[PDB]
């Protein structure tokens, strides 16, 4: 009845982590396509999460109490949501803790005072879809991702955001909330210049992968770089730590 | 090649392999039941089957690999004064490692130290366990290698002789004297020390030498 | 050619 | 309820137990279950587990990670298995534990770690896991070992003096290594650059280059790590002078000779060797003093405005260590004599440095041992007492040669043979050895102790088995099958000197014998008087022969040499009770003089004389007879074709062929004496020869030194004494020395890997009737 | 290389005797660290001790 | 012996045009297997190709003519022979041919004729490029010391000494100079800015996050031409990070973990670089992102890319040169051009593309 | 031939006048160095022997004998310069 999904490094992800979430997406959710994608991708959204884990519940030390019961009563069995809490909480605190040292912010032309920079008009709520890649794309990875890529353009949102997307908003959909223009990743930048409301933006190549963006809604510059080069840095982290992993997948 | 079967099976064939005369095989299925499954059960016993056998096969580095190995993780064992008589068995035939044949060239000029180091081995053996059902065999075995060693300085001695290094000689007879003084091989090597003695006119100490040759021919 | 083996 | 496994095949229940929370008895829900298996992967006992739905209570799966039976090695050329399975046991994963997936990838790696190390900076290893039963796996990496980093090229900044290629000559790391010369390997190591670098500082110290620095050394790899660049960035200085020489520090009361070894002329350039060479003097007439550890300090002061250089010799005579007694280590095989007998230091004299190193010279000439160490370890318990213990690492001294090669003189030699020279571990060499050339079959079985006086001297015995075919060796037909014994006792009276003196005995079967008049008149001469027809003859002789030699070695060089001298005069005069009455004395003499400081440019006398004849009532043997002509005589001329020419007499022929005549058959038309070509030698010759050896002009001067390129005139006669000139006038008289035979010619001469080739052409100007002119003469590896 | 080892069929040694010291002198001390013990059991030698290692 | 992958199958492409070589001409035993930076240049319609030998021909541009040739060897007698060892790549901007040699000698032929204009000996190996500005000629030694030249006297104006690590990789980075600030690749990781009068330290600073492995295998070389784009300097160091600079100052713009020893192109948004896998990967500026990667040449010793009519250009050991296409990064083209190899980087200069093999036939490609 | 025959402690001649009677054991090893050859059967007599036979020159032998007591004070000085 609690089978394992997969092994990775030293720790290993089960089936009941992997139903739970599902469960607790499908309640959240939003419509969601066949519940085998969600299944795959369910499966490794949790391999993301316990491979970055790994570097952290070895090495980081773990969040506290108090702050963590602030947090989710400012926002079932109680015991199992404390273990998610916990189990989230650390793992975006240590992921803030690499992409930070991973990131480095000058008080130069970095900072981007010359604060206006390109127009920063008005926050935009827009979604996004990534197509995950290996760090060598490139024999066929990157055709197929390009095929993949181009069928989700065409159709286009709601499935395709959790069908094959890599992000760790996939099973929420994409969703970033408000966002302005500075905060975005240079690549985004210029399907920017191009959006619209309810605009489809094709998918831009990256080393990360192949990333759709639909746009629902139309010192302080510090945030706003820092959030763009968090997002890019992430977006590469995640994906080295993918590929330097030990991953298998067990049909049973 | 040895299958993974069960601890008993393969050391009772290991066993019977053992009286049967035919080594290599026992060697092969006691190190593949010893590295299949380590210290597991009875695993003195298989690792004291390894030593005999690979003492037995003439593989004597193993063997004294396999022997610091046990000594050094049984200090305080039942069979200790065994493992201690295998290592001196297995000194013993590192030191008569002849290249061809055992001859007439007795190999007592040949390289002592291993010599040394059985004699060492064994007379730990004796005056640690003086008891053991190997004690008169040790105790046969360090009068062969007080011999051979006492041998091996008389042969340095006599080189020295025919060379003229009468001080080398005399210091060489001395070490006998001090060392090795009930040895066949030193009351031969007196008349050498009396001879270096005369050849250096220092008759002082010859007819000492020569008196002791006398008393005790 | 000269072949010398040191058995 | 009850917790029921279906694993834990290799592993123990109990584990499984204390590692699963939730048990027989206990409180069962998702929770708990999750817990436990949680912390079951927590430890990694098991690679897979599941909870299998079963009616009654609880049931549980387990497969726990597969074991290693075996490491299996494949394609490993560079390095041997077991270097690499320590490295996959300082891991931490071995047979009879678990594999690790995740340790995988740092195996690999490891192995990356040791071919780096080892010098294959490219080198790459996958991994392949066997299934077995039982929950086992075997690992079999395949090695791919990429191309070796080879050194591209050395390079030398700032020398202007002298050319990058004469200095790279020198070193020991190569950048070209031809396909036709045996100059070294392109490997590059550590310790070879360091050693490589001394050189150089020699080198430049040596020319009076005293301000010389190396100023840095950069290895670059090129970015494929298939090539390596080393680029000496030196700074040469001048050639300075040696203004003076003094000594300083306790000379111990030998002041006086050690300034009488330190004179030097004034003007003269610094030289490094022999600055090295005046401290090595200093040091050992200390040490033949007493003094164990001589310490030399020879400091120059640079004088850069004059561009002088004065000598500091700081000297201190340490303490007299006294050698308590020498240990020998490791001679499992060779007898404590054998070793002891090499030992120029003696036990219980007072030690000497320099003693010391020459015993392990000699032990290290012996070539019994792999590698010689020494240690003067301190005798406890005394202040000047030392153990001069020798450790050895014996080698497989016996061993079988098989050599081939090739040349003009002696048509395809085939040599082979197998030789114990530590012979149980007594000393004693044994040896069974073959030749056969065009024209000798030669076996023999030499046994010999290198020691048979403490002194040195040594004493051998030979039993050989000739078989000459001398129709084969351009000369008249006769077969000489002979076989005899041979006991020598050598003296090495000198070092670069070495007497001998024996005792052999020899059978000699001649048949086929062409019927002529030297062969005839020394026929008539040993009492028998057989018919000149009959051309298969035959005759035999028991003769023993006192032998005697003199061997002087002064040759600095034993391969190429440059400066010294090799004279070899042997001589052989029959005892009384022999068949044969005859003495015969050959002198072999090479000398080397060189004309530059280089050594490139040498001049080589070369002489070979012989004079044999009877003690009155016989004549030399016609098969003793000398012979010139061919390599390394007198090059230009066919094999042993110098000398009297063979009168062959009017005879039948056991076989008869038209258009061949048979050598003067009857058959042929043959009825009075007839001059032949055929040479047979002479009872004396003498052969000199000029060789200007030169660099070889059109080559690279990395490898010009392995290439020994030389300009040679061979001046020879061989004449026999015996010749009949009254009754043989109309034949050109052999007897006359005065026929001196030239030859002048250029020759090439290098260790190729097919051994040392030595070609030659030379044009004989001045010849006589009978000489076969062979132009060309070449060897491809005689030995 | 080493077979003939199984059996070295040794025992032929001479007992050790020690040397007398004549009247007027006395021998070097021994240092006996190559002294043999005075230790004697049983022990049947002559190939007839088993060197089988005894299982526990 | 063989390598440690069979080296990466040819990659069979449609290219969609026709690459020729629109003139060929042959440079004697060109360079040969022996690693250099000796590549061709092109000042006005001459290419000045350069021989390891010593000889220097400059060629008409349009149809390859022999302009003039000159022999550099120093050849003593008949008895030793000594080739001039060029490696340091032609440069010729200011009528002047600049080449360096292993032999520590950096040598200006003039253009009119070819005969030697000076030639001056300098610390070590000029295995750089004699980059040529502000009236200065700047190499690189291979003993670790960038030296400024007089451009027309040739007396050394003044040597600035960098650590050399005990192990490097052959080659030595170009400086790059801008607002008379001379950008050098240190051989230990440290790319360093030094003035371009004098030569004081502006600054220096690591960008290698090598020595980790702390072996021979992990050397940190910067043996790539720094870029100076919009007063940031980008550096790629081997085994090291792809990092922009600021130029000023010297601190880290950001940086990327990539690692190579070729010269890389940063124009508009984009950088493009040959890993030193041999692994043709596309970046942008702003934060470093990799656009997009090509693996399908690992390991083939890719020559240092070019852009070409809007197309990068990449050579190879095997004598291919790959058009790989500027936006997806997809093969464009394959062309079979040679069989010795390519070592050196090409030259898109004036329109026209020009690459020596390791025989050093000069090739002149049309797009 | 035979190479050089050193044998025993080097006497440089100098050292061995130094030597006088009343000395203790450790004055004399200082000066002269620890004798190769004591008595090994009788009291403390030190034999310093400076043997050298060289390469067929004649053997030329120095002995030195120093007859001690038990107390370890020097009693005799026996010099022999030349082989009797
Ligand atoms: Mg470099």
């Amino acid at each position: 009845v609690d089978c394992v999904a997969a092994v990775v490094n030293n720790g290993v992800v089960l089936e009941s982590d992997v139903d739970g979430l599902m469960q607790s997406v499908k309640l959240n959710a939003q419509q969601l396509p066949d519940d085998a994608t969600l299944r795959h991708q369910i499966m490794e959204r949790l391999i993301m999460d316990q491979i970055i884990l790994q570097m952290g519940q070895k090495m980081g030390v773990k969040i506290s109490d108090e702050q963590l019961d602030q947090a989710i009563a400012n926002i079932l069995n109680y015991n199992t949501y404390r273990n998610q809490i916990r189990k989230e909480m650390i793992i975006s605190e240590v992921r803030n803790n690499e992409v930070r040292r991973r990131i480095t912010i000058l008080p130069q032309e970095v900072e981007s005072l010359a604060v206006g920079n390109q127009n920063a008009s008005t926050e935009l709520n827009l979604s996004h879809i990534l197509i995950p890649l290996p760090e060598n794309p490139t024999s066929d990875q990157v055709n197929e991702a390009e095929s993949q890529a181009r069928a989700i353009v065409d159709q286009a949102f709601g499935k395709l955001a959790i069908a094959h997307s890599a992000d760790q908003q996939a099973l929420n959909g994409g969703q970033m909330g408000w966002g302005r223009i500075q905060e975005l990743p240079g690549i985004f930048a210029q399907a920017l210049s191009t959006a619209k409301k309810g605009d489809i933006v094709g998918p831009i190549r990256s080393g990360v992968g192949f990333h759709i963006l639909k746009v629902n809604d139309l010192d302080r510059a510090y945030r706003m770089l820092m959030n763009r080069k968090f997002s890019e840095e992430a977006a590469s982290w995640m994906q080295e730590q993918r590929a330097s992993a030990y991953v298998k997948i067990l049909s049973n | 090649e040895v299958p993974d079967n069960p601890p008993n099976e393969i050391y009772a064939t290991a066993q019977q392999k053992l009286q049967d005369g035919n080594w290599r095989q026992a060697i092969t299925q006691l190190e593949a039941l010893d590295n299949r499954y380590p210290f597991g059960p009875y695993s003195q016993q298989v690792q004291l089957d390894l030593i005999y056998a690979y003492y037995k096969n003439a593989d004597l580095p193993l063997a004294q690999a396999a022997i610091d190995r046990f000594i050094r993780l049984n200090p305080t064992h039942p069979n200790i004064d065994y493992v201690m008589y295998m290592r001196g068995l297995t000194n013993m035939a590192l030191d008569d490692s002849a290249l061809q044949g055992f001859f007439g060239v007795d190999r007592s000029d040949r390289d002592p130290q291993h010599a040394r180091a059985a004699f060492s081995d064994f007379s730990k053996l004796v005056r640690g366990y003086p008891n053991s059902q190997y004690t008169t065999d040790a105790t046969k075995r360090l009068v062969f290698l007080k011999d051979r060693l006492a041998k091996y300085e008389y042969s340095v001695a006599e080189y020295y002789t025919e060379r003229g290094a009468w001080v080398a000689v005399v210091n060489r007879v001395e070490g006998m004297l001090r060392d090795y003084p009930d040895t066949q091989a030193t009351r031969d090597a007196l008349p050498l020390m009396e001879n270096a003695y005369r050849q250096m006119q220092m008759n002082a100490q010859a007819e000492k030498v020569a008196k002791i040759i006398a008393a005790n021919s | 050619w000269n072949w010398t083996k040191r058995f | 309820k009850d917790i029921h496994f279906e694993g834990l095949q290799r592993v123990a229940v109990g584990a499984a137990l204390l590692s699963m929370p939730v048990r027989t008895g206990d409180t069962v829900n998702d929770e708990d279950i999750s817990n436990t298996i949680r912390a079951l992967f927590a430890t990694g006992n098991f690679e897979d587990v599941c909870v299998l739905r079963d009616g009654d209570t609880l049931l549980v799966q387990v497969k726990e990670r597969p074991t290693i039976a075996s490491i299996t090695f494949s394609g490993n050329k560079s390095v041997k298995d077991d270097m690499l399975k320590q490295n996959l046991e300082a891991s931490g994963v071995r047979v009879g534990e678990s594999l690790d997936r995740t340790t995988i990838a740092d195996i690999e790696k490891g192995l990356e770690d040791f071919y780096y190390s080892v010098g294959k900076y490219s080198a790459s290893v996958k991994a392949v896991v066997t299934p077995l039963p039982r929950n086992r796996v075997d690992l079999k990496l395949v090695f791919q070992e990429g191309v070796s980093a080879e050194i591209q090229q050395i390079n030398i900044v700032g020398n202007h003096a002298f050319t990058t290629d004469e200095l790279i000559s020198h070193f020991q790391l190569r950048d070209e290594v031809p396909w036709w010369n045996v100059v070294g390997d392109r490997k590059y190591q550590k310790q070879k650059l360091a050693g490589d670098l001394e050189t150089l500082r020699s080198y430049y110290l040596d020319r009076g280059y005293a301000r010389f620095n190396i100023d840095s050394t950069q290895v670059s790899l090129t970015p494929d790590k298939k090539g390596i660049y080393v680029t000496v960035n030196i700074t040469e200085g001048d050639q300075y002078k040696l203004s003076g020489v003094e000594v300083s520090g306790n000379l111990a009361g030998h002041s006086a000779e050690i300034e009488q070894l330190t004179k030097i002329e004034p003007g003269e350039l610094y030289n490094g060797t022999k600055v090295t060479k005046m401290e090595d003097d200093i040091k050992k007439l200390l040490g033949r003093y007493g003094y164990a550890y001589p310490r030399v300090q020879s400091m120059p002061e640079i004088n850069d405005a004059d561009k002088t250089v004065k000598l500091r010799v700081n000297v201190d005579a340490g303490n007299r260590f006294y050698v308590r007694k020498i240990r020998f280590e490791g001679n499992d095989t060779s007898k404590d004599a054998v070793l002891r007998r090499e030992m120029r230091q003696m036990e219980g004299a007072w030690l000497g440095s320099d003693l010391v190193d020459q015993g392990k010279e000699r032990l290290n000439r012996l070539g019994f041992f792999e590698t010689v160490d020494t240690d003067t370890q301190r005798v406890p318990g005394s202040p000047d007492q030392v153990d001069v213990v020798y450790k050895v690492k014996e080698r497989n001294t016996g061993s079988f040669n098989f050599g081939i090669g090739y040349g003009t003189e002696s048509g395809v030699s085939f040599q082979a043979g197998v030789q114990q020279d530590n012979w149980l571990g007594t000393g004693y060499a044994v040896g069974i050895n073959g030749t056969k050339n065009d024209y000798q079959t030669y076996a023999e079985l030499s046994v010999t102790n290198p020691y048979f006086t403490v002194d040195g001297v040594s004493l051998g015995g030979r039993l050989f088995y000739n078989d000459f075919q001398a129709d084969d060796a351009d000369l008249s037909d006769y077969t000489n099958k002979s076989y005899g014994t041979d006991v020598t006792l050598g003296f090495p009276i000198n070092e670069y000197n070495s007497l001998r003196a024996g005792l052999g005995y020899v059978h000699n079967s001649l048949s086929n014998m062409q019927p002529q008049v030297a062969m005839w008149r020394y026929l008539y001469s040993m009492g028998e008087h057989p018919s000149t027809s009959d051309q298969d003859n035959s005759f035999k002789t028991d003769d023993f022969t006192f032998n005697y030699g003199w061997t002087y070695n002064k040759l600095d060089r034993g391969y190429f040499p440059t400066d010294g001298s090799r004279v070899n005069l042997t001589g052989k005069v029959t005892i009384p009770g022999s068949d044969n009455e005859y003495y015969k004395v050959t002198l072999d003499t090479a000398t080397y003089v060189p004309i530059d400081d280089d050594h490139k440019w040498v001049v080589l006398g070369r002489t070979r004389w012989g004079y044999g004849d009877g003690l009155g009532g016989k004549e030399m043997p016609f098969y003793e007879n000398f012979y010139a002509g061919g390599s390394s005589t007198v090059r230009g001329f066919q094999s042993n074709t110098i000398g009297p020419k063979a009168v062959y007499f009017p005879h039948q022929a056991s076989n008869y062929d038209p258009d061949y005549d048979y050598e003067c058959a009857t058959q042929d038309g043959a009825k009075d004496l007839c001059k032949s070509d055929d040479a047979v030698g002479g009872n004396a010759m003498a052969v000199a020869s000029l060789e200007f050896i030169t660099p070889t002009p059109f080559i690279s001067d990395k490898y010009a030194n392995s290439v020994r390129t030389s300009f040679f005139w061979d001046m020879g006669t061989v004449w026999d004494t015996n010749w009949d000139s009254s009754q043989y006038s109309g034949y050109p008289d052999y007897s006359d020395p005065s026929n001196i035979r030239m030859s002048a010619g250029i020759a090439l001469q290098w260790m190729s890997p097919l051994g040392p080739l030595v070609f030659s052409y030379a044009q004989p100007f001045k010849k006589y009737d009978g000489d076969k002119a062979e132009q060309f003469q070449f060897n491809i590896g005689k030995t | 290389k080493r077979q003939v080892s199984g059996d070295e069929a040794y025992l032929e040694a001479a007992p050790l005797a020690e040397l007398h010291a004549p009247a007027g002198m006395i021998l070097p001390v021994t240092s006996g660290d190559y002294a043999i013990p005075v230790t004697n059991g049983s022990g049947a030698v002559g190939k007839a001790l088993d060197i089988r290692p005894p299982a526990q | 012996e063989e390598d440690v992958v069979k080296m990466s199958p040819l990659p069979t492409v449609e290219n969609q045009f026709t690459p020729t070589t629109a003139w060929s001409t042959s440079v004697g035993s060109g360079i040969g297997n022996f690693y250099s930076n000796l590549h061709p240049a092109l000042a006005d319609n001459v290419v000045y190709a350069a021989d390891r030998a010593g000889l220097v021909k400059a060629l008409n541009a349009d149809d390859g003519k022999e302009i003039w040739s000159v022999s550099l060897a120093e050849k003593d007698g008949w008895f030793s022979k000594e080739p001039a060892l060029l490696s340091g790549g032609v440069t010729v901007s200011g009528g002047h041919v600049y080449i360096g040699s292993e032999k520590a000698q950096v040598y200006a032929l003039n253009t009119s004729d070819g005969t030697v204009a000076w030639q001056t000996k300098v610390a070590g190996e000029a295995l750089s490029r004699p980059v040529v500005s502000d009236g200065l000629v700047l190499i690189h030694t291979s003993n670790g010391q960038l030296q400024a030249l007089n451009e027309a006297d040739g007396a050394v104006k003044w040597t600035v000494n960098l650590d050399m690590p005990s192990l490097s990789l052959r080659g030595e980075s170009a400086p790059t100079t801008a607002f008379g600030a001379a950008v050098v690749g240190g051989d230990n990781g440290r790319v360093s800015a030094v003035l371009m009068e004098q030569g004081q330290m502006i600054w220096q600073q690591r960008i290698s996050q090598a020595t980790g492995s702390t072996e021979i295998d992990r050397l940190s070389d910067v043996d790539t031409t720094p870029v100076v784009v919009n007063g940031v300097v980008f550096a790629l160091a081997y085994n090291g990070n792809l990092t922009a600079l600021d130029l000023r100052s010297g601190q880290i713009m950001w940086k990327r973990e990539l690692g190579s020893v070729n010269d890389f192109i940063v124009d508009g948004n984009r950088i493009y670089l040959v890993d030193q896998n041999d692994r043709v990967m596309a970046l942008t500026i702003d934060g470093g992102v990799t656009l997009w990667t090509q693996s399908d040449l690992l390991h083939r010793l890719l020559t240092s890319p070019v852009l070409y009519n809007g197309n990068l250009v990449v050579g190879d050991s095997e004598g291919y040169l790959h058009w790989i296409n500027v936006e997806d990064g997809r093969f464009v083209a394959q062309q079979k051009v040679d069989s010795s190899g390519f070592q050196t980087e090409p030259v898109a200069a004036d329109g026209k593309l020009l690459i020596q093999a390791k025989d050093g036939t000069v090739y002149s490609i049309t797009r | 031939y035979r190479p050089d025959i050193n044998q025993g402690n080097y006497l440089t001649a100098n050292d061995v006048s130094k030597i006088r009677v009343g000395m203790t054991q450790q004055q004399v090893a200082y000066a002269l160095g620890t004798p190769l050859m004591s008595d090994p059967f009788g009291t403390n007599t030190w034999f310093y022997v400076f043997r050298q036979q060289p390469g067929h020159e004649g053997v030329t032998q120095q002995t030195l004998t120093l007859t001690f007591n038990s107390s370890g004070v020097l009693t005799n000085i026996d010099n022999k310069p030349a082989l009797s």
